[PDB]
């Protein structure tokens, strides 16, 4: 749920499928895959919800609203995950 | 790597999800055009409206610093009105991005200090126009709850009607402008209670016997009311 | 900049006024009486143009001189292309469509059918069943 | 490289802008979102029967995502709408039994 | 109607605003003049026990949430936000009528006990010394 | 009470008294030792300043309540009627119950008065006032019969009521811990800023 | 500066407007037989009403006249102190913070189900996408 | 009630003093305050020797 | 033609609104329903039974109190997935390419 | 009995949160009386 | 750019979500690492605000003299003219005085521009004022003389007046150091603030 | 007269000091805005420069 | 609201306030003798104005006359950009920030030399003092 | 506020901090006996000594 946490999730996933090996990994590995995706996705929730919820405001107004003219409200968000990403999982 | 290739339909295939982005993006799908929603009616301030005020169409005024233009209604609008939906007409008395006029606090005392007062509530201050969806989901819940509460209840309808006028008045933002509508509603369930009461413990009086003149001319019809 | 629908709108308003359109079809054309022919099923041969330009306008722009409309309509006609062999496999596997592509019928039957009886929205529960009441 | 996020924010965006077509009566507008509308999705067709015979939780999820995105009851006369609607469901149908949903605030 | 005004029922909103601003910034004085009072003698003191014991020198309520005016309730023949039911036609009650050759009251419109409007039209406003057996202007 | 404003020149100084020498490092040292303390008497007022508006406005809203004479579910008025008082220690934590004893008249009128007083007590966007309504409607339906039979028949009622009940106590309770948890926190927080600005109130240098 | 105003208004009498006073008008003057009635049901010992008394009956909680120097004109005063309840508990609600920016149950609860499921949504869609970034970045 | 002891205090000295200033000839025009002594001594358990 | 709808008649605007190309169920606009109490009530309700957030999180399910389902989806659905069918292969029906579908669908349900 | 901040016809009047004053007049009173003719005045 | 206002809930909330359940060690810490990162954004805000409305003000202040052709102690305008240049140095670096070459009445003209230019670039609450007329006094009455003889009646006013001057250039330049070492001090002070904010952002926990 | 109304020579002091707190309100809002969004990007990108 | 406005005061005359104006008043009209005037000067070359010249004299920096279509009309305007200096060093001020409460020779001068005496006194006086109770504590 | 043509006049000064709102009153109707005529006893009719109450306490 914590940067931390999750880094230390995908480190334990990383290890573990080297340790299985390229064929045997989805089967092996499948509980510390759900642990290290849940912590990256409370981490982008946290990181990214305002965005996520502008877009959602911005949906229901129709994007009428002066904050979603043009496509801001969108590369924000993909901008917050992407970055997430980067920071996470390499 | 591009960010957000697949997003953007809206800008490959050239659909505007509004006249104001048709006329900026000139796609030119909307054979009505575009009459631009001007700025005084995008934002603005509250204002106070009562001729009975002396400072009236004047902003309202807050213990922090607000800018005090104030949002102005359609008071001459046009005869075609094509979309006549409650997001187009909402724009006439309210913005739907909600009031300019919201605090960002230096500190928490002072936020304390004007809740306690009666000058703040984020309900009111931070916050946006409700839509029709929401409005009814609103609306059909406390409805619900009033059914589950007595069906057996005259004022029942009435109860809801002020609801939703209070709804669709928007008094999270505006509630003394809400209030101004709703409490006819709300005098009507007043009324339906002691209705209600006095058919419920059978309350009546002596009514006197007819007057001489009751009727005006000998020739009218007397119609008979209970 | 508004287009009038009615511009001599006191005399045009009233008598000869616009209707509400018609979506989901011309409305002003004969109605088909036969489904579409079964196009050719496509395959990667025809990415050619695509693939290609792709190729050229995303080397451009890591350069910059490109632009990203031109990198996401490119990529987008691309993943289309894709999409068609992708979809082709789709319905030429999966069971469920094998019924859908052979679907026939005629306006006669459709006129003639009474399912439009049962169209009717439900009622939701009781918010009761919240308390278990 | 976001391919699921990118096509549900653009089916978001034309389901908007069908909405604000059929407020300003524009056939045009509201055809060519029709037309926009990411059919060509392999993963939403395959879920497409899935969708419509699954019963239970996972259909209770797909509803409470669909009412919260989409509350309102489209007109079961408009096969547009109702296409349009099939569309999202099935869509949300497939992100659901990829990753399940978590709908509730309290969760650990 | 004294009672009434205690409560501010015939005070404006503008009016209420502004006695709602005057506590607050009445009581955010006192607070800070306190405080500076408070941190002052904790200073010379060196002590916390003394500033805790600040926060009770100064609590009969609290300030009212919301208010009600008679500004806030509408009026008016044509206003719909007095129209819930449509009143039927015998209980409605009947205007004035007066007619003859001398004079009437159809040719124009006085209005109501609060919503009063001229009886005569804009051409004669100006001549409406003209139209009266006696005239009592004003003072000025 | 306040003090009064501080003297100024009356002579009008425009910068005669500016410095013609740059700062020392001992200087520097100082001024970043000033900027530390006036950090710490910012956040020392907003911490007393929060406490003495919240401690102001809850002993005002406990004032309040005590002269109109309200009960909560904390039941801590003296001035109530037994009767009262029994009446809402059983809707509270004991279970409301017609008596075998009454006339079903009386059995009417308790119900009522239940009905009357708990609408009056709890509004409609509160969880538990739907399942005591139904409660409360389920005796109305079963006035008259025995508590034996009418126990059947109001279980379904009563069942979602001492939930929602124990549901909103539990909530009171976890309230008052985690407000003084947190209250707790702030002093220790503001007491180890107090003692930092006492001693960098030893450290500090000028005149 | 509202009292003792200047005219502002003209005064005026319209033509053959109608006054409907004689030349007696001034010597006439007012009368009601209420006094007159009170005298003779006193006198006659005729039914009284029940203002007289000060007990009021027509409710349930005990009410009691308060009489400005004659039955004629009286209010009812309750006489209860009443009792009021909340069925609420203490310290569960903090209106003048604002909850949608906090992270937590009370913060999505104060924000909607709708904006959850719509974060869920998107979590569950990021999910996908970077599950397979994992997969082709571990098959390499 | 300390606010309406204060405050019958303050009226009892007030009937004093219109009393004094009246005089001993003169005391059927403070009839006035008996209205309020009365109930005064009822609420308390005083009395004013009226 | 589209005249102005004042304040007073907005509350009858949301559950009778003006007619569109893409028009609501009016019928069914008071049976719309999406309860933000639902799972607050489930935890108090779980909590007072007895239960930790664990076990209620594990217990806790989705709202069944929302908007009915389309029947059109269970009664056109043969009709809708040969449309969709058609959409996706000819690139959503662009230069009228469904309209065989779309015209049987509309049939079927108007009924003229 | 559902939106109170929104409903202030149906409150209390600012002498009511003042928590300060034979019979004596009510404490609670709501601005609601204003719409009854007969509430405070006499029906003499 | 200003992003929207975040949703609310439609039905209303009173207090069904508040915990049952008193709060845990994590959940404290937690609490108590937020309120450290709102005390760090507050004070963040305050630096960045601060120094943007300073930079805006003076970079104002600069637009508007450039825009009057003003010209200071630092000579640094190019629209000058050379010999209101000339002059300017002389007032500020060198010595004015009249020369031998010229006309009694050109020395005349030359001491009245002298004086004109002084007097409008000094006000009275100028500390150098007084000097420079005086000395523009002496040359006044010595102009009917040679710059030897001059020197030395006016040497007394000169060396007072050399002296208020160069104390203003000893003012600007401590200024400009203090001014220096003080924006440094803060941009250093800002950034391990923002430092210590991210590594609280990433110790971080919740949803 | 209408190059002393630029000036605001007919205003009144209360109006001068309106048009006065009106400019203080729109530049504090603006830069009470760019700060959000100025510290939002640099939250996104954990960077003091962008700040800068 | 300002626009178009009622008549607010009444107009009247006085009884027997003169008028000053016959029966040919409304065909008197005026006559200035400027033009035939302004004719005759030039057509018999009589001494013109110096503001028929565009350049000024008058002053010492260069002034030129702008002209309203006529040598009547004229308004001079001056030509300079003009340098203006201060003798003031930058950076030495800084008014928003009060001085008086900050320790240092600019916060004394910022106060005065009176407040700095009168504070040297009382330095004396407690100095005095206090060197009294070291005498008397190091003398036991 | 002082002048006559100004609408807020007699009316305190609006600032973009609260303050508190009541005006000094100069002595419009002195007695005729001011036994102290020093400006210490007369600036008190049209100033306060102790300065206005409208000073702020800025939270930065």
């Amino acid at each position: 749920m914590s940067v931390f946490e999750a880094r230390s999730s995908f480190l334990d996933l990383e290890q573990c499928a080297r340790a299985a090996g390229p064929q045997r990994w989805e089967a092996e590995c499948q509980g510390v895959r759900q642990r290290a995706l849940q912590a990256a996705a409370d981490v982008m929730s946290r990181e990214c919800g305002a965005y996520g919820d502008s877009f959602f405001q911005c949906y229901r107004h129709g994007f009428r609203l002066e904050a979603c003219q043009g496509e801001k409200a969108t590369m924000q968000l993909l901008r917050c995950q992407r970055m997430v990403a980067d920071r996470l999982v390499p | 790597s591009i960010l957000g290739a697949e997003a953007f339909p809206e800008l490959l295939s050239k659909v505007p999800l509004n006249p104001q982005m048709d006329e900026d993006k000139h796609f030119n799908k909307y054979k009505w055009g575009n009459e631009p929603i001007p700025v005084n009616r995008r934002t603005g301030s509250r204002m106070n409206s009562s001729i009975y005020d002396n400072r009236n169409h004047e902003a309202v005024r807050h213990p922090w610093s607000t800018d005090a233009r104030t949002f102005h209604p359609n008071d001459n609008p046009e005869a075609d009105r094509i979309n006549t939906q409650y997001s187009n007409m909402v724009s006439d008395s309210f913005p739907e991005g909600g009031f300019s006029d919201a605090p960002r606090f230096s500190s928490n005392w002072e936020r304390l200090l004007a809740y306690h007062h009666g000058l703040y509530s984020p309900e009111k201050f931070n916050s946006t126009t409700k839509t029709a969806d929401e409005i009814r989901l609103a609306v059909n819940d406390f409805a619900a709850k009033v059914h589950a509460d007595d069906p057996k209840n005259a004022c029942k309808y009435l109860m809801i009607e002020e609801f939703k006028c209070l709804q669709s008045a928007q008094a999270r933002i505006d509630p003394q402008g809400a209030a101004t509508k709703c409490v006819k509603w709300f005098n009507e369930w007043r009324q339906c209670a002691w209705d209600q009461e006095k058919m419920v413990k059978g309350y009546n009086y002596i009514e006197d016997r007819r007057a001489r003149k009751h009727k005006p001319y000998i020739g009218a019809p007397d119609l008979q009311y209970s | 900049v508004r287009n009038q629908r009615y511009p001599a709108s006191p005399v045009q308003e009233i008598f000869l006024p616009e209707p509400v359109p018609f979506v989901q079809f011309d409305q002003t054309a004969p109605s088909p009486n036969s489904p579409p022919a079964p196009l050719p099923s496509p395959s990667l041969s025809q990415c050619e143009e695509q693939k290609d330009r792709y190729r050229d306008i995303s080397s451009m722009f890591h350069r910059g001189v490109a632009g990203a409309e031109q990198v996401r309509e490119a990529y987008n006609s691309m993943a289309k292309c894709f999409r068609r062999v992708s979809v082709a496999e789709v319905l030429e596997s999966d069971p469920a469509f094998r019924q859908a592509r052979n679907f026939t019928m005629d306006l006669k039957q459709a006129e003639d059918d009474q399912r439009y009886k049962q169209l009717q929205y439900g009622r939701v529960p009781s918010i009761l069943t919240k308390y278990h009441l | 490289s976001s391919p699921h996020m990118d096509r549900l924010l653009g089916d978001l965006k034309l389901l908007a802008a069908y909405d604000s077509a059929a407020g300003w009566q524009e056939p045009k507008a509201m055809e060519s979102a029709f037309q926009s509308l990411s059919w060509d999705d392999a993963d939403v067709l395959k879920a497409l029967p899935q969708y419509l015979n699954c019963r239970g939780e996972q259909k209770r999820r797909v509803d409470f995502a669909y009412a919260a995105l989409c509350p309102r009851p489209v007109d079961e006369k408009d096969p547009k709408q109702t296409l349009m609607s099939l569309w999202m469901k099935a869509r949300l149908f497939s992100y659901d039994q990829k990753h399940p949903f978590v709908l509730s605030p309290f969760a650990a | 109607a004294q009672l009434h005004a205690s409560e501010g029922f015939w005070d404006s909103e503008s009016e209420q605003q502004e006695a709602r601003l005057q506590r607050h910034a009445e009581h955010r004085n006192d607070l800070e003049t306190t405080w500076e009072e408070a941190l002052r003698e904790a200073t010379l003191a060196r002590n916390f026990d003394v500033l805790v014991s600040y926060l009770n020198h100064g609590q009969n309520g609290i300030p009212p949430s919301v208010t009600w005016n008679f500004n806030a309730m509408p009026y008016g023949k044509e206003n719909p936000d007095t129209k819930t039911f449509p009143i039927p036609d015998h209980e409605q009650p009947y205007r004035a009528f007066s007619l003859g050759f001398t004079a009437n009251n159809l040719s124009g419109n006085w209005g109501d006990y609060i919503d009063r409007q001229d009886n005569k039209n804009a051409l004669m406003r100006p001549a409406r010394m003209m139209f009266t057996d006696v005239f009592i202007p004003t003072t000025k | 009470t306040a003090l009064p404003p501080p003297p100024s020149a009356n002579v009008a100084v425009s910068f005669t008294a500016a410095p013609a020498e740059p700062l020392s490092r001992g200087e520097v040292k100082a001024a970043s030792l000033k900027l530390e303390l006036q950090n710490i008497e910012r956040e020392l007022k907003d911490w007393w300043m929060s406490r003495k508006i919240l401690r102001d406005r809850n002993i005002g809203l406990f004032n309040l309540l005590q002269h109109h004479n309200f009960a909560g579910l904390s039941v801590n008025n003296a001035k109530l009627s037994d009767s009262q008082r029994v009446m809402w220690t059983d809707l509270v934590q004991g279970k409301p119950d017609v008596e075998d004893k009454l006339s079903v008249d009386a059995r009417e009128m308790k119900v009522d008065m239940y009905e009357k007083l708990f609408k009056q007590a709890a509004d409609l966007e509160n969880p538990c006032r739907m399942p005591g309504v139904a409660y409360l409607r389920c005796l109305r339906d079963t006035l008259t019969e025995t508590q034996s039979a009418r126990r059947s028949s109001c279980l379904n009622a009563f069942s979602s009521f001492d939930a929602c009940r124990t549901g909103l106590l539990k909530q009171q309770s976890a309230a008052v811990e985690n407000s003084l948890v947190r209250q707790n926190m702030a002093d220790v927080r503001a007491k180890a800023l107090f003692e930092r600005r006492a001693v960098l109130l030893d450290l500090v240098e000028g005149k | 500066s509202m009292d003792h105003g200047m005219q502002y208004s003209s005064i005026y009498w319209e033509t053959s407007h109608r006054t409907y006073l004689p030349f007696w008008a001034s010597l006439t003057q007012k009368f009601s037989w209420k006094i007159m009635d009170d005298q003779i049901r006193s006198f006659l010992r005729l039914p009284k009403p029940v203002t007289t008394e000060p007990f009021v009956f027509s409710s349930g909680s005990p009410y009691i006249r308060r009489y400005f120097g004659d039955a004629d004109i009286s209010v009812p005063v309750p006489l209860h102190a009443p009792a009021h309840f909340a069925f609420v508990p203490t310290g569960t609600v903090s209106p003048w913070e604002e909850t949608g920016m906090e992270t937590g149950p009370q913060g999505a609860a104060a924000r909607g189900a709708a904006a959850t499921a719509f974060r869920a949504v998107l979590e569950s869609a990021w999910k996908c996408d970077i599950d397979e970034q994992i997969k082709e970045k571990l098959h390499s | 009630a300390p606010h309406q002891r204060a405050a019958c205090e303050q009226l009892h000295s007030e009937y004093k003093q219109c009393l004094a200033k009246n005089g001993r000839t003169h005391f059927s025009a403070c009839t006035d305050f008996h209205s309020k002594l009365r109930a005064c001594e009822n609420m308390l358990g005083t009395s004013y020797c009226i | 033609a589209a005249s102005t709808i004042p304040i007073s008649q907005w509350p009858s605007l949301l559950y009778a609104p003006p007619s569109s190309p893409a028009n609501p169920a009016v019928e069914a606009l008071p049976e719309m329903q999406f309860d933000d109490l639902h799972y607050p009530r489930q935890m108090l309700l779980c909590r007072g039974a007895g239960y930790s957030l664990e076990q209620c999180n594990r217990m806790a399910q989705p709202d069944a109190r929302v908007t009915p389902e389309n029947p059109a989806e269970k009664l056109l659905k043969e009709e809708a997935v040969a449309a969709i069918a058609c959409l996706s292969q000819r690139e959503g029906g662009k230069d009228e390419q469904c309209r065989y579908y779309i015209e049987r669908m509309y049939k079927l349900a108007n009924k003229e | 009995p559902f939106m109170w901040r929104q409903r202030a016809y149906c409150a209390p009047v600012p002498s009511a949160f003042a928590s300060q004053q034979g019979v004596r007049k009510p404490l609670l009173r709501s601005n609601s009386e204003s719409l009854s003719v007969f509430s405070q005045i006499p029906d003499g």
